[PDB]
């Protein structure tokens, strides 16, 4: 007969969350972090397979949270700009005539406060008119002043995406699918297990993802639900295409001492090759990729469907354009010029159009808002495209896809799909031929 | 051999046995190694849970009068409506997770007696042997 | 509603504000309690 027998160190878990931490290396908001080991361990396990589900991950949810929580303690200790909510005077810059630039700045001027809480200072500052509005030369206001305060971000601090890795504390385990086939969920056939998770760089961006991982084999669709056009769909790309973005002004910051003590980063002149900021994309690459996308597409749609391709609906302008950071600026770029074409049934190089905002609004929150400082000289910089952020639009033959974004918790996803978090229960008991003695 | 952490998780649960300590270790794992700051408090929080994930099942080996863990045999006899295997069909045939599949219903069932039964009566018991 | 059964308890206050507009001022009013305000040294 058998007998209860006792196990311990059990090889088994459960699906649940707790808390994680980072870790990286040795800038952004990362120095209270622990350092990676030098010699990150993993191990394939052999007749291992489960589940994943990307779109129930609660890893997502507290990496979201946490760096909108590093983003607000960055902040705090910075300059408040307060006083700068005045009426504005302004007028038009005249740009080399006649007017290709449209000018896009005002040479305003004001009655400041300063260090000598007593007696103004006239001074003067360029700002552009995505950033103020006329009240009712003219006057304007700051547009941040009607919703709430605004604080100047250090000029210190930077705001490079920096790699992060997730570790999970003792009794919990860091799976990881190596199968290049993912559906967004089911069972992978190839499960291994790592103790952190690879460095993650925490790119925000709306519509197209940017410096992200690549995928294997060919193009991956990912959607929570393919046939519900009011989902949305994740694409991952095999090969980084290149795109290159760049600001020709060097620019100076005629600081004011808007104290007491504490300084303001004015924006002073604007000289050198006055064009406007755009982007430079190749236009073969293009094409080639997308077409590879294409194919997908009608693998989950049909092989007698027509695909086209179209800008967003409209509105808000951080829904209606491509929004990224380059070096601490904000750019927002008309991607008009990249989807904008169409597929059937079965250099050359694009320039895109983009624009400076000074005043911005973080993951969709409203209740407070950040100044970035001018970046002093010339601003230029390139990355990889690695993925789309696509929505899906009389339906039995052409179908219309679009770029979205808005909710970043999509951005974190987008990496975060390769992993899973499980609690290991080493205690465990079953059936043996014992019959214990005294 | 040294197959690694969990390296036998894909094997039947026989196998398995084999290579215990070397899960063993990493349940607590140890190491590691402005003020609050983002990860302020949440390295602070999951090590603690840690040591409370890990001490709270330990204890539970303390009460079953084991204490020299990872194995141990009871004088607590299977009942057989707990998934009535051969052991060939069971330790030969199974991996642990496919054991805690159908076992797992059974779960407080069982510890119920582990819990108990021996550890009430190998005592008293012992109290009488030692009247002489 | 004459003549005064109430004791009135609150007053009209009116008072130049800052705004917004740190700069231009704005004569605003609300109603507050005695037992909230004080007489310094209409009033
Ligand atoms: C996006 O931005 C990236 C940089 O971030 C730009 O990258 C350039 O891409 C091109 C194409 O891959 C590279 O051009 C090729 O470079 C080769 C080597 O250049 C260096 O070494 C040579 C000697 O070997 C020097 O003479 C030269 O000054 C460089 O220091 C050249 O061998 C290639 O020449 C051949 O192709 C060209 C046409 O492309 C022909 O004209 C030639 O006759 C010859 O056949 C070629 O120039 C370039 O080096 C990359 N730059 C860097 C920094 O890596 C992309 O250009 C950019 N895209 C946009 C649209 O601007
Ligand atoms: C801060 O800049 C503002 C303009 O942006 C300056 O406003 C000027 O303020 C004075 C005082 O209110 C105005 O002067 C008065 O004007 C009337 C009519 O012209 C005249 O009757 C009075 O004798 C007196 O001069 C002035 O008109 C107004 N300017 C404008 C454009 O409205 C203010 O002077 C600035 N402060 C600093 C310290 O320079
Ligand atoms: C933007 O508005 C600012 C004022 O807010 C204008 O500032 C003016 O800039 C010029 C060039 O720096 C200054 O001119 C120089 O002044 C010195 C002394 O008066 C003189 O020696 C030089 O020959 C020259 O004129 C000017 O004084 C300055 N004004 C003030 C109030 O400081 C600037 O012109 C504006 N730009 C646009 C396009 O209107
Ligand atoms: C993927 O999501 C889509 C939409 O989010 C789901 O589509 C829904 O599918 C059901 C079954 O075809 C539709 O229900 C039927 O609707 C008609 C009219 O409302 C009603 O007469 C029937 O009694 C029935 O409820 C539903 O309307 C349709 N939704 C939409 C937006 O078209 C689909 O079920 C989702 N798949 C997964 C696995 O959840
Ligand atoms: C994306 O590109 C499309 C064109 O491919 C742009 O379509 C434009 O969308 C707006 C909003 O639906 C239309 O404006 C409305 O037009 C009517 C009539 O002209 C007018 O009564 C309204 O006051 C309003 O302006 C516009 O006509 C439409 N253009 C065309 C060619 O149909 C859309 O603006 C583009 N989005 C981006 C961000 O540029
Ligand atoms: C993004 O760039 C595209 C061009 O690549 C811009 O397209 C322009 O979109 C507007 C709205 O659809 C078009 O305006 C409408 O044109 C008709 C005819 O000229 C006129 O009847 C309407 O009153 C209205 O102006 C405009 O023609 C179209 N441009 C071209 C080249 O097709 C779009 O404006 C860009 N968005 C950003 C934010 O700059
Ligand atoms: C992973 O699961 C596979 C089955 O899917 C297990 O395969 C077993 O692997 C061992 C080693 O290659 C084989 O054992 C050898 O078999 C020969 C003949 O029976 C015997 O002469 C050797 O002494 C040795 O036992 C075993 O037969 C093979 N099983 C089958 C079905 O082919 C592997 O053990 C699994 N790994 C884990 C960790 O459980
Ligand atoms: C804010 O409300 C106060 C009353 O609570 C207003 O006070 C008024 O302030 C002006 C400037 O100090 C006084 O005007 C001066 O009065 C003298 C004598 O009447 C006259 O000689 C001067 O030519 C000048 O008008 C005015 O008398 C004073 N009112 C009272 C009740 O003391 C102030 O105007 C308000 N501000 C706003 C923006 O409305
Ligand atoms: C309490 O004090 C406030 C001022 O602080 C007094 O406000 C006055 O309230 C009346 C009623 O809302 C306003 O009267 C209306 O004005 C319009 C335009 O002048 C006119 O079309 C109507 O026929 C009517 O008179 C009056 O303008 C407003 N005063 C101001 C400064 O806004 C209120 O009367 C005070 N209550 C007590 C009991 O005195
Ligand atoms: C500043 O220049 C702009 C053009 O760059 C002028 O814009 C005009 O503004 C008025 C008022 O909104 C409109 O009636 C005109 O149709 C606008 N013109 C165009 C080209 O859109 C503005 O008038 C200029 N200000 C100064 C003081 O001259
Ligand atoms: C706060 O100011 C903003 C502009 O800075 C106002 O926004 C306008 O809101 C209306 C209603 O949604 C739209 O018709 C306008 O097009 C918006 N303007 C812009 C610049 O987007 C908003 O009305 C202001 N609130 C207050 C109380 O005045
Ligand atoms: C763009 O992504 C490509 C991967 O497709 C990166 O390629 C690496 O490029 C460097 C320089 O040539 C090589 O050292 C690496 O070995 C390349 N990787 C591979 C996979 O071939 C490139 O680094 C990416 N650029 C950005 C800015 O991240
Ligand atoms: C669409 O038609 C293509 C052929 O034009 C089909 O291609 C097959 O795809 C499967 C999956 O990749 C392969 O196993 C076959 O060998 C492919 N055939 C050939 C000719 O290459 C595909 O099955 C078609 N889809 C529909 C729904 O029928
Ligand atoms: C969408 O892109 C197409 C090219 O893919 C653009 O096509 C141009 O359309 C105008 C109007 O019919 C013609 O004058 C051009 O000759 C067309 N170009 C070519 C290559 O055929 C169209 O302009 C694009 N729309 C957007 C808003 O940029
Ligand atoms: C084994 O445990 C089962 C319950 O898991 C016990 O089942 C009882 O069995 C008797 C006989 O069939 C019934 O009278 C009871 O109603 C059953 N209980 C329930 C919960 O269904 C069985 O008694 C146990 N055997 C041992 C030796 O204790
Ligand atoms: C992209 O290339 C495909 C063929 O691969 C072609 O059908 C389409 O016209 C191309 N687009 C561009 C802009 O040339
Ligand atoms: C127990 O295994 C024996 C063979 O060893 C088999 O005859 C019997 O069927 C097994 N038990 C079950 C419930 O079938
Ligand atoms: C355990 O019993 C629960 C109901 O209490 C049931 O949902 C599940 O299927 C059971 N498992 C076994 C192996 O029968």
């Amino acid at each position: 007969n058998l007998w209860v027998t006792v196990y311990y160190g059990v090889p088994v878990w459960k699906d649940a969350e707790t808390t994680l931490f980072c870790a990286s290396d040795a800038v952004w908001a990362t120095h209270a972090c622990v350092p990676t080991d030098p010699n990150p361990q993993e191990i394939h396990l052999e007749n291992v397979t489960e589940e994943f589900n990307m779109w129930k991950n609660n890893m997502v949810e507290q990496m979201h949270t946490d760096i909108i929580s590093l983003w607000d303690q960055s902040l705090k200790p910075c300059v408040k700009l307060t006083p700068l909510c005045v009426t504005l005077q302004c007028t038009n810059v005249t740009n080399n005539i006649t007017d290709d630039m449209r000018g896009e700045l005002k040479n305003c001027s004001f009655n400041m406060t300063t260090e000598l809480r007593d007696k103004k200072q006239k001074v003067y500052s360029l700002f552009y008119r995505l950033d103020v509005v006329q009240i009712n030369n003219k006057e304007y206001r700051l547009i941040n002043c009607n919703t709430s305060a605004i604080t100047q971000a250090c000029p210190k601090v930077s705001f490079e995406p920096i790699p992060i890795h997730y570790c999970a504390p003792a009794g919990f385990a860091i799976l990881k699918c190596k199968d290049k086939k993912f559906n967004g969920t089911g069972p992978c056939p190839s499960v291994s297990t790592v103790q952190c998770t690879h460095g993650i760089k925490p790119v925000v961006s709306t519509q197209l993802l940017l410096n992200g991982s690549l995928a294997e084999e060919e193009v991956m669709i990912r959607s929570e639900n393919i046939t519900n056009n009011a989902k949305n769909i994740l694409v991952q790309f095999n090969t980084p295409v290149q795109i290159n973005c760049t600001r020709p002004n060097n620019n100076t910051r005629k600081s004011i001492r808007i104290g007491p003590g504490q300084a303001f980063y004015a924006t002073g002149d604007i000289i050198g090759d006055i064009r406007q900021a755009h982007c430079n994309v190749s236009k073969a690459t293009w094409n080639e990729t997308l077409g590879k996308v294409v194919k997908q597409l009608r693998k989950h749609f049909g092989n007698n469907t027509i695909i086209r391709f179209a800008n967003s609906s409209g509105g808000d302008l951080e829904v209606t354009t491509h929004s990224f950071n380059c070096g601490g600026e904000f750019f927002y770029c008309n991607t008009s010029g990249l989807f904008n074409s169409t597929w059937i049934s079965n250099n050359d190089s694009i320039t895109l159009p983009c624009r400076i905002k000074q005043i911005i609004n973080m993951w969709q929150r409203i209740g407070q808002a950040m100044y970035a400082p001018p970046i002093q000289g010339v601003i230029r910089c390139v990355s990889n495209i690695t993925g789309l952020i696509l929505t899906r639009d009389t339906n039995s033959t052409t179908e219309t896809f679009r770029p979205g974004g808005g909710d970043m918790r999509d951005n974190w996803r987008s990496e975060l799909y390769k992993y899973k978090v499980v609690k290991i229960e080493p205690l465990g008991v079953a059936p043996t031929r014992c019959k214990r003695r005294v | 051999v040294f197959l690694g952490f969990l390296g036998a998780a894909g094997s039947t649960m026989g196998a398995a046995s084999m290579t215990l300590t070397v899960q063993a270790r990493n349940l607590l794992s140890g190491i590691v190694q402005l003020k609050l700051t983002v990860w302020g408090i949440k390295q602070l929080q999951a090590r603690v849970l840690a040591v409370e994930r890990y001490l709270r099942d330990q204890q539970l080996l303390g009460i079953w009068g084991c204490s020299g863990k990872l194995i141990c045999c009871t004088n607590v006899p299977w009942n057989s409506s707990w998934s009535n295997r051969n052991l060939s069909e069971i330790w030969d045939n199974m991996t642990w997770l496919q054991w805690d599949k159908e076992i797992s219903n059974y779960t407080q069932i069982i510890y119920g007696l582990l819990e108990e039964s021996q550890n009430q009566q190998e005592k008293n018991e012992q109290d009488l042997l030692a009247l002489d």
